[PDB]
């Protein structure tokens, strides 16, 4: 990593060796023997080295990541049962408080959807298996009936009437009601709202109500989910939203005096859209493509985010314009195929090249746009960032007065938004992608290939598992998502846990790379909770309160499960845990004189579960350690 | 450190005295003087000439063969043997471009050891002009590793096991067997 | 990408005057003039900063990328002779004929391969032959006088005229007389496709015609022809010669035969050139290079073509007290102690290195290979070119034969270069590094193993690879499906043979997948 | 024996429906040809193919 082990000061003088001047510190000759430009070079030549390592690393042709986008879901309230069009423009950038020291994150509303003023149609009440038989249109106005029979019967269903309509938005159906006798708390009723599609039925989403559900005269407001098709009753047409209703459900509270039905009346208070934190670029043209072949363009955008369709170029072709696809690395390209690579992270595009083969003819990988043909770029996007992952949806400047509509709101954090690797980064990329060359084979590629799939974990290691009983064993990754101290120390448990996207994306782009015909699992290891009680004597000239504070953290420290052991970072995955062992631990402790004994024991990080007192604890493999709360007495002529 | 320090007796491909102007050349204490100052510099025209020599795995220094190790991935730990490493660097391109082939699997064991490895396995390749016929294979999944040193110290296979852990495709499991 | 600087000019360079050291205050024409003649850190800086191309070679060696190597072309090279008196090695092997020099290039100079020898041929014995008529032990046709029946005045498929070859040289250029007396409607010589056979070892050899009176024996002809290899004549008779079978093809319409040929009264036989193959090279001697700087790492350059592959073709000879010191190519510097004098080649440039030293990380220095002490004079004794495109001769242009040794005459090449190819430039080799260097080679997802037996088999209509499933042996092995191409006719109706697949295509198939196999699946292909 | 009826439910009543469609029924996808009977044979062109 060096070159030369010289500087300022190291001077030779082996003038002496050839002439006879004689002294070390005259006043003339010695200034000419300083040469600070020795420095100022072996300092540049130092760096050479370096320098050779980017000078190659692009012959290899790896690249820099580009940055991804994050991705959030909005939806503009409108508290009125009006406005059938579109509410809010595309763009209309939102953003956090403006302080000076953090830069506020802008976004950028993604898309448009519009709704419709659906009204209120027919109004039914049924049970589980039996079917409507009631008045089911003078319902809309009297002819009160009780709801759901006033029973709790697995599967009742009530049909609502909604004329024309609407595909997607956020429901709200009027249900006024008589609620006299008996209270239910709001809190989880038991039931069950499902809409009507092209496939069959899905769980609506609720929002914030003031009433719980046949407690207090109000409306419901449901989340129709995408895809909902009109359906016809009676003198109307109305779509569905099924109302299943379950069970008391191990306790929760029901009614058996439910309300009658006095009014009917639908708002349709507003709908859902996307956005990204990533702006748009349209139809920007790159040039005039030239017959040669690997040519090279630029845009004026320089980090453009990572999708699918990146670019989506367009050539002049004689229908219109035809498209071009998009590959990471020319090798799999064909001799008529349509294939482009992009530098997103410095926004250059270059075609298909033109290699000599060894017969000295020519191999074109990639066609050629034909020569004069226009070259037009679709669309780009440019932004995303680390920066760009919301807490909770609670955005500043969540457009709480806007003149045209009540609200536009999105409570969900949102995802995404990798920020674009650090060059320092690539260079610890290289031999990933010059060892594993994608496509996972080996034992170590699951540990590493992991990694990149998701870089938010905080630390993978993979093994193999149980035996298949046709000879094979399926693979076996482990994921320990990152933790806090949420409890008073130690960890609370339920966030080593991973919340269903981890084991889905990591094992998402891992499975398409998996070699074909193997199975693949991924979870989390084993956990075993042990609990440190013991006795140390205290000197007589300390406090052992300090000394009981100490005791009960330091040999703490030793069983993390996250940053744990005696080298500081994650537990080996197989390490047991003894009393010898955790000997060193306790005696290095400050204010200690003497230890009388120690006892550990097995526990799991549900209920209890004290075990049984032993010396050695056999971990399994796949497996961590757990730490508890532990105390040990501490008995001495404290001061 | 490293103690990369001045050579004595290295000439240079830059003298200072054949730059210097005419009628100045014919001083007796100036030339000899300029020319010390040669001494000092020598071994930076050294190294920016002959650069190219400094990055070929096979004649490089031995600290930039375990830096040229990270460069490609060598996997260079435990190895305390200078000739060992010069070897694995330079053939440590080559393995990644058919790792996890039954050939790969092979080479990277005989070069951990300089010999021949024999393995049997549940493989093979076929073909039949038959019409949905059969594919012959060993139904059970079963990967071996044979070896036939002349010296089996006990302590090979522990070094076999764990070489050939990374060898395998995650797939099948393994036995070690030395000599 | 994000690449370092590291350029400081010069002028900024003498900015350390620095004229706090009391009595020192001078003015530019001082012989203080050393603080400037340092400006070879200027030099220095600037050499920092750049990456020539020869690092570039390095990594391309370090990733397992192998240089391009250049060819060369290989033509046919006719000589010619008008003295067939005798017979010796009249050839040595490496034997140089050149092409003319004209006031555009140098003349690109061949080199013939093998050793050619001139033989004074003679015949053997004229025989009567018709179709179904064997020789049946007959010798004397035309042995003494009268006349041998040429095809019985019929020429058909099955006829020979048969006539001894008493040397048949390989690659000798034969000569034969056919003295016939005119008989019937003459014809053009053209008009009958009269085709000429050698009876070889391995059976009857084609040959071709150069003359005009040659079989339309209209008039007594003069037929050359080159030999095409070693034969012998189906000996039954008193002649061990050669043979040429003048065997006559069908009657075409546009090139019909006719009855009653010219019939032979006359004959001789005697071979007037040879042909042999050449390998475009050349020998140089005696290219003085300069002298050496005695410093390591150093570097020469040959103003000529690549050196062509081979035994050591660069033979350094550096000046000694003892006299010339010889040096021996080596290949990669691998082990070189400093004692051994050994040098660094390059195929295809003239680029020449020496014994590089490097540093290592501790005192002195390591030197592998030695280096010549200061002033020797170093030359190039013996050193062969010849590789490269510009050896795509065109066809009869070699004219002239250097040196012209024996009893030389017009030497000529029938037909065009093969064609060499030029080895790779650096700039054109980093072209290939991002491509060739993932072209898959593993066959791990269901992508690839339909991909690679495309690449495989490209004259394949549908390939696709599906996986054994459960309660299958072959250890979860996969099917591959072949349907080789076919047109299903004009009538609509395609044979269920034209759908099962050549053995041959299986196995090229099957033989690719089985090095890239990843743990043993069981590749068996086939229609499904 | 390894289908959703529902799905099917769903996609059978549909899909013989479009074969009878006044606007853009048929075969062609257009307008039915005026004059054009119907017969359960044609229909099971449409059912077989669900």
């Amino acid at each position: 990593q060096q070159f030369v082990d010289d500087a300022k000061r190291y001077i030779q003088q082996r003038a002496p060796e050839w002439t006879d001047h004689n002294v070390s510190d005259p006043g003339v000759t010695l200034v000419e023997t300083v040469a600070h430009m020795a420095d100022q070079i072996v300092y540049r030549l130092n760096r050479v080295p370096d320098k050779n390592h980017l000078a190659f690393l692009d012959l290899v042709g790896i690249t820099l990541f580009p940055p991804s986008a994050a991705r959030t879901d909005v939806t503009f309230w409108l508290s009125a049962p009006q406005e059938d069009a579109i509410l809010v423009p595309v763009g209309t950038e939102v953003a956090t408080l403006r302080t000076e020291r953090d830069e506020a994150v802008v976004f950028a509303t993604e898309q448009d959807l519009r709704i419709v003023p659906c009204t209120m149609g027919r109004l039914v009440t049924q049970v589980s298996g039996e079917a409507v038989s009631d008045r089911t249109t003078d319902l809309a106005e009297s002819k009160d009936v009780l709801c759901f029979a006033e029973a709790p019967n697995p599967g009742d269903c009530m049909l609502i009437g909604l004329s024309a309509a609407v595909p997607d938005c956020a429901l709200a159906l009027e249900l006024d009601s008589r609620v006299d006798g008996v209270g239910v708390d709001p809190r989880q009723p038991p039931l069950v709202w499902e809409a009507w599609t092209e496939d069959g039925w899905q769980s609506c989403e609720v929002d914030r109500d003031g009433t719980g559900g046949l407690n207090r005269p109000g409306d419901v407001v449901l989340h129709i989910p995408g895809g909902h098709v009109l359906s016809r009753n009676g003198g109307h047409e109305a779509g569905w939203i099924r109302c299943r209703v379950t069970e008391p459900l191990s306790g929760q509270p029901f009614y058996t005096t439910s309300p009658t039905i006095r009014s009917a009346e639908a708002y349709t208070i507003g709908g859902t859209t996307g956005s990204i934190h990533a702006e748009t670029v349209l139809d920007e043209p790159l040039g005039e493509s030239t017959g040669l072949p690997g040519q090279r363009l630029r845009l004026e955008h320089a980090p453009v985010v990572a999708g699918e369709p990146s670019v989506l170029l367009q050539t002049a072709a004689d229908d219109g314009w035809q498209d071009w696809q998009v590959v990471p690395h020319f090798s799999g390209s064909h001799p008529d195929d349509h294939h482009i690579t992009v530098d997103a992270t410095t926004g250059e595009i270059a075609f298909g090249p033109a290699v000599r083969e060894a017969d000295g003819t020519l191999r074109q990988y990639g066609a050629v746009p034909p020569k004069g043909a226009v070259i037009r770029a679709r669309r780009y996007r440019t932004g995303g960032g680390r920066a760009g992952n919301v807490a909770r949806g609670a955005v500043q400047v969540l457009r709480t007065s806007i003149p045209y509509v009540s609200e536009v709101v999105n409570r969900e954090a949102a995802l995404g938004g990798v920020d674009g690797e650090t060059i320092e980064e690539a260079k610890l990329r290289a031999p990933i992608t010059l060892r594993a060359q994608e496509r996972a084979v080996t034992l170590r590629d699951y540990e590493e290939l992991a990694r990149r799939a998701a870089p938010e974990t905080a630390r993978i290691t993979c093994l193999e598992g149980a035996e298949n009983e046709y000879g094979a064993h399926a693979v076996r990754v482990l994921v320990v998502p990152q933790a806090v101290p949420d409890p008073g120390g130690r960890l609370r448990f339920e966030q080593l846990v991973p919340g269903d996207a981890l084991l889905n994306r990591i094992t998402r782009h891992l499975d398409e790379r998996r070699l074909i015909g193997t199975r693949l699992a991924v979870g989390p290891p084993y956990y075993q909770g042990v609990t440190v009680v013991a006795t140390v004597h205290a000197f007589r000239d300390v406090d052992a309160d300090r000394v009981r504070r100490q005791t009960h953290d330091a040999l703490y420290r030793h069983l993390d499960p996250l940053t744990g052991g005696s080298d500081g970072k994650g537990w080996p995955f197989g390490r047991p845990v003894q009393t010898g062992e955790l000997f060193a631990v306790l005696q290095r402790v400050p204010g200690v004189e003497l230890v009388d004994e120690v006892v550990l024991h097995p526990a799991d990080p549900l209920t209890g579960k004290r075990g049984d007192p032993t010396n050695r604890i056999d971990l399994d493999a796949p497996a961590l350690v757990f730490s508890y709360d532990h105390r040990v007495r501490v008995i001495g002529d404290s001061a | 450190a490293s103690q990369r320090g001045s050579v004595d007796g290295l000439g240079s491909s830059l003298p200072i005295a054949s730059m210097l102007p005419a009628v100045f050349a014919d001083d007796d204490l100036a030339l000899r003087f300029v020319a010390g100052l040669d001494d000092v510099l020598a071994p930076i025209l050294n190294v920016l000439d002959c650069l190219d020599t400094y990055f070929d795995p096979a004649l490089t220094p031995a600290d930039f063969a375990q830096w040229l190790g990270t460069w490609v991935g060598a996997e260079t730990d435990g190895t305390e043997a200078e000739p060992m490493l010069r070897a694995a660097v330079a053939a440590a391109a080559r393995l990644h471009r058919v790792r996890g082939t039954l050939q790969g699997l092979s080479e990277t064991v005989r070069l951990a050891f300089g010999v021949a490895p024999e393995i049997t396995e549940s493989g093979g390749a076929t073909w039949n002009a038959r019409p949905l016929g059969p594919f012959p294979g060993r139904p059970r999944p079963q990967l071996h590793v044979a070896l036939r040193l002349p010296e089996p110290r006990p302590v090979d296979v522990h070094r076999l096991d764990a070489l050939v852990a990374a060898a395998r495709p995650a797939h099948m499991p393994y036995t070690v067997e030395v000599t």
